[PDB]
DNA sequence: CCCCCCCCCCTTT
DNA sequence: TTAGGGGGGGGGA
DNA sequence: CCCCCCGGCCCCCCCGGC
DNA sequence: TTTCGGGGGGGCCGGGGGG
């Protein structure tokens, strides 16, 4: 077949700021300045696949109207940005002429900001001070630190939080409502509980869960999204007795394929955020997680050195 | 009425949740909060305090009018507590000083002075309203009657940065002292040039052709410089890190406006409009060893004909060595709350949307400073809240909290601050919290761990552990945390063990013996070492090869072994047979293909009991002398032949 | 007016 | 809890 | 026959975890 | 400081085209 059918994440793609769901204050007052405009230079922060970009462009939209195509100058990582870029087609597009009405800008949407090198940030900082009264910068990122002092200086910042498990319950009920999608409540809440806050990959796992098997419930969900990983490591390092651990690490980890880099590396993340776990204890087992780790980076890769190190962690526990 | 004092009395005294006061109850009283209270943390204490109006100094001093005593008290704090004898009180006694003084007023001289000094900054605030809505009118009334008999912006359209730029010096908070400095140099150029700025001021300042205004974002730096260039009836050529400045641009563009008169200057005809001020903003934007033109703007800089002003954010980076002493430094420091509380009160006045005066600081603490950024959040917050006090003030500051990365001495005191290693503090900042300040600057932080871990009163050892044994896991730890970034750096290029390089690095020696600074913070020495012992080594490996043809081993056995006998055959005859000994040296040179250089170098490696620096001193002059003249008087054979 | 309070900023390749 | 020491600047007996 | 535009090496400077 | 590898930015050099 060389049909394709569009995914649901951009099927139902909010279109306006009312349709986003999560960080209701933030979304209001977007949704103030859109209605008196004035809008100012902006930082827009947050963890992925939460409504960033969406947020961004609805509200240029709702700014612009039908000089959208005209008033707008989208860049992101896939385009070039270099400080060449920002010296000349930036500078010409802040210093074009466009008449427009009386409480409205000319916006460039740097999407995936952080990701632009320090040239080019720098040579940003004059361009946004001299044309700000007829162009205003939306930066898009993930993680604001990257972005230079100066820059978030001169723009307002907006920390986006995690969606909570409501709002992605609230939305993927709309969607189910408006595909006609049969479903059960333990379906729901497994999706939810593997999406782990993140809106995209809750759609794309219903959309992908319908198309493979058609009713959403938790068997056909965990046979779509396996169990994060993570929570197995959890569960190992977390064992009373090494026996149950070593099982564990023999039968939900190294018999279903992964690899001895990603558990060791699973392990040092998840040891760094046992916050049930005495600080100490937590940084005996780093240390001798980092030994497993830089034997497998040296080649050992064996299922041996793994059990040697859930070996360890727990004579340190006891 | 009723006096604080009394209050005070009434109260019970210490010797060595809350009901709701009356507005600015604590008017007028220096509260230092210390130890740990039972109810309410430190930010919530403060934030308690500052709620009534009341200062809340970081320090404590004869002005510290009550003191706010918890459990764990410094230990400074209490010797200075009983040095000046100042009270103190409890949970309790804050409760009923919030409930035992509601007149807010009546007091001492002080709550008096702390009244009228609000008013003052109340009527400043109203005085400068009543300007710009003058402004406004006359502005207003210009448009109407071009109008009447090209589209102009509208203030409502712009950024309340530009809406509320200053429009002259005087309107600039905070940096007086720089800015009359700046105003100084720069009116006094032209008398400085009739002395070939030769001749020094009183303060100095004639010496210098050039300018470098530096300090951390936000201040008023650039709109300064421009103040100034345009009070003095200046011609402006500002350039910033939106055009080349490369060293080729740098030499076909600027160079040739250091001594050219101004084209505009003459067609807008003050005496000094005909000439520029050469601004290069944002100087630490450029990017470069020598293409990016910092070396060729500080040669620039020794002969411009006409002022320059440089401004930069980091003054102290290693691309700005060039301006050591070139450039007349002007530092602009972050401005106090007091200085700006009347511009914040007047824009809020303006804009029409109520500001707590009394959480202003809170504000400020938020943005470290940067006023364009405080102008910002009172612009973004107030578009949906149009009050600010203290019923918001928390969540605007968390949210807006700006996240500089922590410099090399900041993160050295940080980490070995015992507090975070406890369990209370580990749950606050946690273990990723450490990590990522390691990863502020990876580079500087372990170096900076192993040269200050030595120098704490711990307060995490164990019952039974003395600061040797920590200081011992420690060093261990530092060791094979060396071993991890020695494996980092190798040709496998394992950049992604950086963050266990992290943990035994910095993480676990400084938690081995966290505590208090028992003394000053001092900078990694390992760097200057490291390069005096190359220099040492290159010296050595020079000195090995011009004696080669004559040796039998490596230059480690040269420095070993054959060096003390060279010394007792080179330096000893000077100071026993005085001048006579010379030919006898020169014909071990000559057999050995030594020089001058090698014989100093040679002299300049021992240790211990056989240094020779006060040895060679000692020798009377005219021994070296005669030395000298003798070498220099006849052929010497050369080991290696370059072509 | 010198003294003090109070804070900020430099140590640093 | 304030690492030590120097600079800036508002308040004042 | 000479000058100018513009593609391609050549070099040098800077991260490298989350 | 720095043991590969990638990315970016700037400087010449030279092929081709045009007058
Ligand atoms: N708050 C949201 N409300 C509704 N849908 C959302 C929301 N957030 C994400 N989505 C959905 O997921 C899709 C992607 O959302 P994005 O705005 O691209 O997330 P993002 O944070 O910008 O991703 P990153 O940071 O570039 S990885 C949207 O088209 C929506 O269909
Ligand atoms: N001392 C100040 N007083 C009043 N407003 C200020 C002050 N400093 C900064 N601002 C405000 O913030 C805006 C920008 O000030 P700037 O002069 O650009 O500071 P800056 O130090 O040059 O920032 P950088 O170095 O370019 S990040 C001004 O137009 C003012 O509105
Ligand atoms: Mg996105
Ligand atoms: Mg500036």
């Amino acid at each position: 077949t060389l049909s394709l059918q569009l995914p649901w994440v951009e099927k139902y793609r909010p279109q306006v700021l009312s349709d986003i769901v999560g960080n209701k204050e933030t979304i209001d007052r977007l949704q103030q300045i859109a209605k008196d405009g004035n809008m100012p230079h902006m930082i827009i922060s947050g963890m992925p696949g939460i409504g960033k970009t969406t947020s961004v462009h609805c509200l240029a939209h709702e700014l612009l109207g039908r000089s959208y195509a005209d008033g707008v100058l989208e860049l992101n990582a896939s385009d070039d940005r270099g400080i060449d870029v920002v010296r000349n087609q930036i500078k010409h597009f802040a210093q074009k002429k466009l008449h427009l009405p009386p409480g409205k800008h000319k916006i460039v949407i740097l999407d995936e900001a952080d990701s632009m090198t320090a040239g080019a940030q720098q040579a940003l900082r004059r361009t946004m001070e001299l044309y700000s009264n007829s162009t205003r910068f939306a930066f898009a990122c993930n993680q604001s630190n990257k972005i230079i002092e100066p820059l978030q200086s001169r723009c307002a910042i907006l920390r986006y939080s995690k969606l909570s498990d409501e709002d992605v319950l609230k939305r993927l009920l709309q969607i189910i409502k408006l595909e006609d999608v049969k479903y059960t409540n333990d379906g729901l809440e497994a999706i939810i509980f593997t999406a782990e806050g993140d809106m995209r990959q809750a759609i794309n796992n219903l959309q992908s869960t319908v198309a493979g098997h058609g009713l959403v419930n938790a068997d056909n969900v965990f046979k779509i999204v396996d169990s994060p990983h993570p929570l197995i490591v959890k569960k190992m390092l977390l064992a009373s007795n090494l026996e149950d651990s070593i099982q564990i690490l023999r039968t939900d980890l190294w018999k279903k394929g992964y690899s001895s880099i990603d558990i060791v590396t699973t392990s040092f993340r998840v040891t760094k955020n046992l916050a049930q776990v005495k600080e100490s204890v937590r940084l005996e087992m780093i240390k001798e997680i980092g030994l497993t780790h830089m034997r497998i980076l040296e080649g050992v890769g064996t299922y041996l050195q793994l059990a040697s190190m859930l070996a360890k962690i727990h004579k340190l526990n006891n | 009425n009723i006096t604080a004092q009394d209050v005070l009395d009434k109260i019970p005294s210490l010797d060595l949740s809350f009901p709701e006061g009356k507005p600015n109850c604590l008017l007028g009283l220096t509260i230092v909060f210390t130890g740990v209270l039972p109810t309410l943390e430190r930010g919530a204490s403060e934030a308690l305090a500052k709620r009534y109006g009341a200062r809340v100094t970081k320090s404590i001093s004869s002005k510290t009018s009550v003191v706010v005593l918890g459990d764990e008290a410094g230990p400074k704090k209490l010797e200075k507590i009983k040095q000046l004898k100042i009270k103190a009180i409890d949970e309790e006694g804050f409760k009923q000083l919030i409930a035992g003084m509601p007149a807010e007023g009546g007091d001492g001289e002080a709550a008096e002075k702390a009244r009228r000094k609000l008013e003052e900054q109340h009527n400043i605030a109203t005085k400068e309203a009543e300007l710009l809505v003058k402004k406004e009118e006359e502005r207003s009334k210009k448009l109407a009657a071009t109008r009447v008999s090209d589209n102009v912006v509208r203030e409502e359209d712009k950024l309340w940065t530009v809406k509320y730029a200053p429009t002259n010096l005087q309107q600039v908070c905070g940096n007086k002292g720089s800015v009359m400095k700046l105003k100084n140099w720069l009116a006094n150029w032209e008398n400085s040039k009739k002395n070939s700025f030769k001749h020094a001021g009183k303060d100095g300042s004639g010496v210098f052709r050039a300018a470098m205004l530096y300090g951390p974002p936000g201040i008023g730096k650039t709109t300064a410089a421009h103040l100034v260039a345009q009070e003095l009836g200046y011609d402006i050529l500002e350039q910033n890190a939106s055009d080349v400045r490369s060293k080729t641009l740098l030499n076909a563009g600027v160079k040739n406006a250091l001594d050219n008169m101004s084209v505009v200057g003459y067609f807008k005809h003050n005496l000094n409009g005909k000439h520029f001020v050469i601004i290069m903003d944002e100087v630490d934007g450029m990017s470069g060893g020598d293409r990016g033109g910092v070396g060729q703007l500080a040669q620039f800089c020794r002969k411009t004909s006409t002022p320059l002003i440089l401004i930069c954010n980091e003054r102290n980076l290693p691309k700005m060595r060039p301006f050591d002493r070139v450039c007349l430094d002007i530092q602009f420091r972050r401005p106090d709350a007091n200085s700006i509380k009347s511009r914040l009160m007047t824009i809020a006045i303006r804009e029409k949307f109520k500001l707590d005066p009394n959480v202003i600081d809170r504000l400020i603490q938020t943005t470290r400073g940067d006023i364009r950024q405080v102008i910002n959040l009172l612009s973004t917050i107030s578009t949906t809240t149009k009050t600010i006090n203290h019923e918001n003030i928390n969540e605007i500051s968390k949210a807006w909290e700006k996240n500089i990365a922590l410099k090399p001495f900041d993160i050295a005191h940080k980490m070995l601050d015992g507090q975070i290693y406890s369990d209370i503090g580990s749950r606050n900042f946690t273990l990723n919290d450490k990590i990522a300040l390691y990863f502020d600057d990876f580079d500087f932080t372990p170096l900076m761990i192993q040269e200050n871990y030595l120098s704490t009163r711990p307060s995490v050892l164990k019952p039974g552990q003395s600061h040797l044994e920590a200081v011992a896991e420690a060093a261990n730890c530092i060791s094979l945390g060396d071993i991890v970034e020695k494996k980092i750096r190798s040709s496998e290029q394992l950049w992604s063990l950086l963050p266990l390089h992290a943990v035994l690095s910095s993480v676990y020696p400084a938690s081995k013996v966290a505590g208090h600074m028992a003394g000053r913070i001092n900078f990694t020495a390992w760097l200057g070492q490291n390069s005096k012992s190359a220099k040492y080594y290159r010296l050595l490996q020079e000195i090995h090869y011009h004696t080669r043809l004559g040796t039998s081993t490596d230059k480690i056995g040269l420095r070993l072994d054959y060096l003390p006998t060279f010394r007792k055959r080179l330096l000893d005859p000077f100071l026993k047979q005085g001048a006579d000994a010379i030919s006898s040296v020169i014909e071990v040179m000559d057999d050995y293909y030594l020089t001058k250089e090698d014989w100093d170098s040679i002299m300049e490696f021992f240790v211990g009991p056989d240094v020779t620096t006060a040895i060679i001193k000692k020798i009377p002059a005219t021994v070296k002398s005669g030395f000298t003249r003798k070498y220099n008087s006849m052929t010497h054979p050369v080991a290696i032949y370059r072509t």
